[PDB]
């Protein structure tokens, strides 16, 4: 009907009546701040926080927890829902973490929904303007479809190397910082895959196909190692820190910036290719946004831990040079890549220019936080002898 | 049939614009429709609730029409009538200027909408002394518009005063 | 030149092939099972398509509340009884959703097919939505409601009371402790399927039956999510069925998952329902039936019977325990209500009658004792009664069962009244049920949680209220309270007076 | 290498510089001002930034619009009358905000400073988001109300009525016709400043009296982007005063605003907020004097002293008509209650009480017309009656206003009962006031709208409405009415029963 | 107060009462579609549709226009709101144009909007991510603050070109898509200066003052012919569709889809520039937005009109002629800035490929469209002389 069968409180006069007869003059409590406990990381309280912090039920025994007692119901064995034993890593507060960018489900969807349309609307504008026109017909068949495509591999690898810290994660704030990097690594390797989808409808013979880029990531030469390094950091360890650590202040900080920023995304211009850019914009947004996040766990509350500063450093500065090895060897192998571009294309100067840029970004944001005395020179001579 | 939208009126003149077809015939036509039935100095009122309507089906045929009989240029720079555009407009653009007071401009500006309005002048020629000759006739118009007495405005303006209420 | 561009199906049709085979690619999760490798998801989402489909909910969502719902004071205009029923409904399932973060992280580490860990990708983001939606509920009621003690502190304030800890049984280590197919069943082949996604609707009726407009906004946009997570716990047994180890422990992993979840669902969802409105919408007895028996263990259930799935063989004892359950657990609820994170009121005349014609017999039993009760004092500061006392003074134990931590009284209780007392390696524990026995003498190291006696034990009342916060910002004045009304609201001083000592009611065995 | 960016204000800092010198850089419309080149705007703008702030408003809007308004049933527990009355309301205003587009198109272009342009071209979005919004009212309350008649071709049939001639006057015509300044008071100055703005608050307050949610939700976000449009009056003013045709013009062409603004709204608006409702919030008699004597012609117009703007000379007889003026005309709307879009009422036992409570000598005049016309049996359809006749009767012709298009009835008429006819070039023409007479005297060309008895004359009523499809989607049964409840609604065919043919009240002058 | 003082019919209860027990039993009408009366594009009426169709108040002697009579009040002299008169062009019904992409006021901010904040991620990202190592000092300095500067006052004048029509057009579908036309211009204007701004910020001694760019285009030759054209299809063009026509469907098709995209965008990434391209590339979507508009109204509405098709396609040939000279004119002298390249940055093969590419372009989507005999290589050679 046009009114309904169902009564609410709120419009009808005879419940609403009731109600309002029950309020009490005023509120019971002048104190209306959700989360007032909370201690602030910043001027005053933030909603972030406010839905975030001690969301997470764990009690006092898990460095921060409010609450006490054991778990009600725990693994066959005895092992806790949550514990310290996931994890080298010790601290005062579990709960310490904030990202940078605040971010809470809404924001975290709202940005990436506009990404998702403002993509939408860049396929179409390109499409619509021929732009297809200026790319190389080799770079786009070979090094987009074929050496592009694979690096897909390399970034979902990464994505699933997340799948147990966000389990095993001991606070809401890392959880939901976790959840998001590894979310955003996903987005990439979808993002890579458009890409040769919309090449495949706006170039007739182009095939979408994974096949081929596929074999390139689990047979070829160029990321042998890279793939040895994700399936590492991703199915043999087992400690939730170490991994997220190891993949974004290690691997995808050296390996990762290197083939994004310093091949693909350096490179692609110069063939004519606008399109790839635009996607990797998005992928170095993202890498950048999660160093903030990454930055401040393991710095900024971890490795600056007021009682636990020197251990966590001790242990970083470990897992650093445990992957820095297989970073190293991953990016030597990448070198091969250099050997198929077309002669003139670029020279052993820029390769140098580029692999020194990459090592000291990573020096001035990650190793140098730890104390990890690195040799640039040293790691640039390396990684270079896998050149032709 | 006396209808708002439709009615024999409207029906019997789009007969009428039907049969103009040469150029010279069809302007001559709207100028003296514009002449007999738009402004307060029209010739008569007969066709008040229509000649708005009228009018707009007559531009149609002088337009079709001056768009096929006018190569490029003319198309643009002169009237349906063969004139020059920009001389017609800067020479009345001249005597709205020399007008001695408001009741000389408002002839020559009125004057000028029934004798030149599209398809007549081109667009740009005409909204160009629109532009110019409007500034003028406000300009002396607005000048100590409430100095005059009703009693003595109505004399000025002409109106045979027929009720009075107070 | 057309105007082209790529969705997310045309990306997702090649999901499937990005996982690629290697030696240690297997899950790091202990489990019985093996999900097939090549099982697929039902919905072709990806990262960004996710992202947009959610934000357009969002905006709607958080537009109401602001603009319009703002504006007609709808945090304000909500039934005493349901401002505080929302304390417990919106933290309680926040921890709920926040788990199955967790649970469902767990799951994409088990899932070895891309499509499925994707499936359970999705899910691992809604419920961080989920988790958030649900705190905003607080945030909002805090913000603008008639009493934000209890929606702005919920999060330490809860470790209090006893209801809590059975809450985190079925909402956080039953979605993440166990075999992964396990804590699948619990939390959606079980959770899900049969009481959250029910339940969340069954939320938006009695709110806004009580003039609570607030949580249909939020709770509706929530529901609109589940429809991903109930294909997840279809297709987790889907990609187990043709496993042979499926035969052999899907039946008892998922009995063990429904009486797990329905052992507090039954007593508790019906207490919330019935005893923390005004506006009643349909009697417990009828909704309960309706979702365990003819939705869920029939229609739902009975689908997953070409995959080797039976009902539940604990069912018909779940029906047997439920008709009373709801109502013996307010009358302990009650009870010990300044252990609580809100404030509680006992039935009036039109309720006793509602309870009465919809519950023969509920007069004659609780009715009559709620206005012992109330002739007594207990609403009134004054009156140095707690209804704890009467449970003393009438030789009525209050257990706490060591596997579900849910409350019983045998002595008193309308519904079961079995009780069983073990002793084992120096420490006693109390069941209240043959399922929940069975579970701890075959798995005792999963079930060491200390109950509210223990930790409590030798302590007086006020002094533990103090210590966990369990104040008003005054200082003085108890969240938690006899009453709904605005006048004469007890404080630690009015307890501490009554010197209320906590024992171990299993000592008495000794 | 730190994470940085560029806001609005940091761009706009270098926006004056935008436009350069050529001969033909000039405004290409007539104009006796010169707007000076260094003029610059009150705030900080530029495209991207504009954007977003009225994208977050929309969201918070249609949200609480399609969420829980819509939940609520919103569209649907409105008053009938207020259900009709917003069918004008809304519709009316959505051509003042659709002109108002054009209007500030030709601002924009009369502009020579960049920051003056563009501060014209954020008025210019604005307008087209207000059209859409006054549009999108009139959308929702057809599809979710009691009435969509009216409400769902309100474009096409407010051409029957009267009042529509009045409202294209001065949120039309008088928004874009003459120069460019004269149209800036018309619209800025005193539209918006004076009556506009006012207006919208006001209504929100009116349709919360009678639940309306819809209209506030909507209204207010509108509200939030007029502190721009009456920026833009302002600094029209001062990027003017420094040249000597200021002092030559602008008070003359204000005054002539003010008068023609204020003669629509000032019977109109009191009619609609009186007569179109249930519940009142305050007599128009206050509202007026308050909008227009204190804060527009005091305070606002006061600020603008410097600039050598002086209150209008027309504002005393423009109160002395007030008083009245809006009772004046709803008797005529009732009357010619066949040619509107909307449903009208009698006023009911309390509303004559309150109207006599409000304006001593109410009931001696029009109370008692009302009650002869309920008896005469107007409500009926079946009596074969409608007002008309009984000016017809009574020898109490209505006549339209030449130039602001307003009825009136002046051997009727409560206030003013002025009347002047002229006879000039073979045509009559018929004024109600002193000042639209001197406009028409002197500009005879700018003022040749024909009225509705000019159009209909010599037309049966039925086939005047069924032409311009006056009638609801049966074809039959007429969308306005002479009552609001839902039953003897009455049709064409008791309309064609009546034989009522249009004449033109001035031709009786010899 | 807890509940304040102003009572709201749809919750108080004495008045909720009330004006439940006033309505009626079913909606008086079963016809609940506004703007049900609307000819629909497409199967079904659309939003956009119904809450634009008929807003403008036309009268039925301005074809398509539904009410009756003159305004009531003209300009002095006579001349009308809204009128035949200000434009040359004829149809039968001035409301049939639609936009393509249904774009009202909340669809249309709604975009920009997450453009805008897409836009301020990516330069916090690309101010982070140190990208503006790679650019060019000389490309920087002088073509992008110099040349790609003085563009923006193009764009800012074929904004202005928009004023009169905003006030003159003669229905509200063509009113809403002209007006977002002109705000898409100035906000490309705004993203120039926004981009120079910006490099201000992260290079130091980078001037963000317009002075330079100013003074190229208010005195140089690169762009002379380009301000000539631009000052007269803004100041010299008093017919709203001869200006919104010759600006999109000719001198901007062009002059602009050449310096645009054969220009900045396609020699922007060989001097190490992904900065330019980020905001060439909303401009172009801009322009394939506004094509699919200009094209409806011009070709599918105008050009095709059942009654005056062959008229309207008179008119814009006429048109077309009128602004192909100065618009090539614009072009000739664009041709200087090529010899301002440092040596071996591009030669005569690859800009007269890419001059063919934007006339061919402009052949297909709008000479062809009116039958416009457009010699494409009589366009490129007469263009070509500018070369030095
Ligand atoms: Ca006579
Ligand atoms: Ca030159
Ligand atoms: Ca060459
Ligand atoms: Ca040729
Ligand atoms: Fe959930
Ligand atoms: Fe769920
Ligand atoms: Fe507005
Ligand atoms: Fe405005």
């Amino acid at each position: 009907s046009m009114l309904g069968e169902r009564r609410r409180g709120l419009t009808d006069p005879e419940m609403a009546a009731v109600i309002l007869k029950a309020l009490p003059e005023a509120p019971l409590d002048g104190n209306n701040k959700m989360g007032y406990f909370v201690t602030p990381r910043w001027k005053r309280l933030t909603e972030y926080e406010a839905l975030t912090v001690y969301a997470q039920p764990n009690a006092d025994w898990i460095a921060g927890g409010l609450d006490w007692g054991d778990w009600t119901q725990k693994f066959h064995g005895g092992r806790p829902s949550w514990g310290n034993e996931t994890t080298e890593l010790r601290t005062v507060d579990w709960f310490k973490h904030r990202d940078p960018l605040r971010r809470w489900h809404a924001p975290y969807v709202k940005d990436k929904a506009e990404e998702w349309r403002y993509t939408d609307r860049f396929l179409q504008g390109y499409s619509a303007d021929g732009q297809i026109r200026a790319m190389n017909p080799t770079w786009r068949d070979e090094f987009i479809n074929r050496y592009w495509g694979a690096f897909l591999f390399n970034e979902y690898g990464l994505f699933n190397a997340h799948s147990q810290g966000a389990r095993e994660a001991l606070s809401d704030v890392t959880r939901v910082s976790l959840a998001f990097w590894g979310f955003d690594k996903i987005d990439i390797a979808q993002m890579i895959q458009l890409e040769r989808g919309f090449l495949a409808k706006i170039v007739p013979g182009f095939d979408e196909s994974t096949a081929v880029p596929k074999a390139e990531w689990t047979n070829g030469e160029v990321y042998k190692s890279a793939r040895l390094a994700v399936e590492g950091l991703w199915q043999e360890v087992f400690d939730w820190n170490e991994s997220a650590f190891s993949v974004h202040a290690v691997y995808d900080a050296l390996f990762g910036q290197f083939v994004r920023r310093e091949f693909f995304q350096r490179l692609a211009p110069r063939f004519g290719d606008n399109l790839t850019p635009f996607f990797i914009n998005q992928a170095q947004t993202y890498f950048q946004i999660a160093k903030q996040g990454v930055q401040d766990l393991y710095y900024n509350c971890l490795g600056d831990d007021p009682e636990f500063s020197d251990y966590n450093r001790t242990v970083m500065r470990n897992w650093t040079g445990k992957w820095l090895e297989p970073t190293i060897a991953a990016l030597r192998d990448f070198m091969g890549l250099f050997a198929k571009l077309p002669a003139g294309t670029t020279d052993k100067e820029e390769i140098t220019a580029s692999l020194y840029r990459v090592v000291d970004d990573w020096i001035e944001d990650y190793a140098s936080r730890i104390d990890f005395k690195a040799d640039r020179d040293q790691i640039v001579k390396a990684v270079l002898a896998g050149l032709k | 049939k006396l209808g708002i939208h439709s009615n024999d009126t409207r029906d019997a003149w789009v007969n009428k614009i039907a049969q103009l077809n040469t150029l010279e015939k069809a302007a001559e036509m709207l100028k003296q429709f514009r002449m007999d039935h738009t402004t307060p100095f029209r010739n008569s009122y007969e066709l008040d609730n229509d000649y708005l309507w009228i009018e707009a089906k007559l531009e149609e045929k002088v337009a079709v029409l001056k768009a096929r009989a006018f190569n490029e240029v003319d198309f643009r720079h002169k009237t349906a009538f063969g004139e020059d555009a920009k001389s017609v407009l800067d020479g009345t653009v001249a005597k709205m200027n020399a007008a001695k007071d408001k009741w000389e401009a408002e002839k020559i500006h009125i004057g000028f909408r029934q004798a030149y309005k599209p398809p007549i002048m081109p667009v740009n020629y005409f909204l160009d002394g629109e532009r110019q000759l409007g500034t003028r006739l406000m300009e002396l118009r607005n000048l100590n518009y409430y100095d005059t007495p009703l009693e003595e405005l109505r004399k000025q303006r002409g109106v045979r005063v027929v009720h009075l209420q107070s | 030149r057309a105007p082209t561009s790529v969705n997310a199906q045309e990306v997702h049709r090649w999901l499937q092939s990005f996982n690629w085979d290697f030696k240690n690619n297997r899950t790091k999760y202990a489990t019985k099972y093996k999900m097939a490798n090549e099982t697929k998801e039902q919905f072709k989402l990806i990262a960004k398509e996710y992202a947009r489909m959610e934000a357009v909910k969002d905006e709607r969502q958080f537009g109401s509340l602001q603009d319009a719902l703002t504006r007609l004071n709808a945090g304000v205009r909500v039934h005493p009884k349901w401002n505080e029923t929302m304390k417990v409904v919106s933290n309680f399932l926040e921890v709920g959703e926040y788990n199955a973060i967790a649970a469902t992280g767990m799951l994409w580490d088990s899932a070895q097919a891309a499509e499925q860990k994707n499936g359970y990708l999705a899910q691992v983001l809604d419920e961080i939505r989920h988790t958030h939606q649900c705190a905003y509920v607080n945030y909002y009621f805090a913000k603008n409601g008639q009493d934000p003690a209890g929606h702005n502190d919920a999060r330490r304030t809860r470790t209090i009371g006893p209801l809590w800890k059975g809450m985190k049984r079925v909402f956080s280590d039953g979605f993440i402790s166990g075999d992964a197919v396990e804590c699948s069943l619990n939390l959606q082949l079980v959770g899900e399927a049969c009481f959250t996604n029910p339940l969340i609707v069954a939320v938006t009726e009695w709110a806004a039956a009580n003039g609570d407009e607030i949580t249909p906004t939020v709770f509706l946009s929530i529901e609109t999510d589940e429809l991903r997570h109930m294909a997840n716990g279809y297709q987790t047994v889907v990609s187990i069925a043709n496993d042979p180890a499926s035969a052999k422990y899907l039946n008892t992993d998922l009995n063990n998952a429904f009486w797990t979840q329905q052992k507090y669902f039954t007593p508790v969802l019906g207490m919330l329902f019935e005893y923390g409105s005004k506006f009643k919408v349909e009697p417990w007895v009828k909704t309960w039936d309706r979702w365990v028996y003819e939705d869920w263990g029939g229609i739902w259930i009975g689908r997953l019977g070409k995959y080797g799935v039976e009902s539940p063989r604990s069912l018909k004892d779940a029906k047997q325990d439920a008709y009373w359950a709801h109502h013996d657990l307010y009358l302990l609820a009650y009870a010990l209500w300044p252990t609580g994170f809100f404030r509680l009121a006992l039935p009036d005349q039109e309720e006793m009658e509602w309870f009465e014609a919809n519950y023969p017999g509920w007069y004659d039993h609780y009715g009559k004792i709620y206005e012992e009760w109330r002739a007594r004092g207990c609403e009134d500061p004054s009156s140095g009664f707690i209804p704890l006392m009467w449970f003393i003074e009438n030789n009525h134990p209050i257990y706490i069962d060591r596997v579900s931590q849910v409350p019983f009284c045998p002595s008193l209780a309308k519904g079961a009244s079995t009780l069983r007392v073990h002793e084992y390696n120096g420490e006693m524990h109390t069941f209240s049920d043959q399922w929940g026995e069975r579970m701890w003498l075959a798995e005792p190291e999963r079930y060491e949680c200390q109950n509210i006696f223990e930790q409590y034990e030798g302590r007086e009342l006020s002094e533990v209220i103090a210590e966990l916060h369990g104040l008003r910002s005054d200082g003085k004045t108890l969240i938690a309270q006899p009453h709904v009304r605005g006048d004469k609201l007890w404080t630690l001083d009015d307890i501490k007076r009554l010197n209320c000592v906590f024992k171990n009611p299993v000592k008495a065995f000794n």
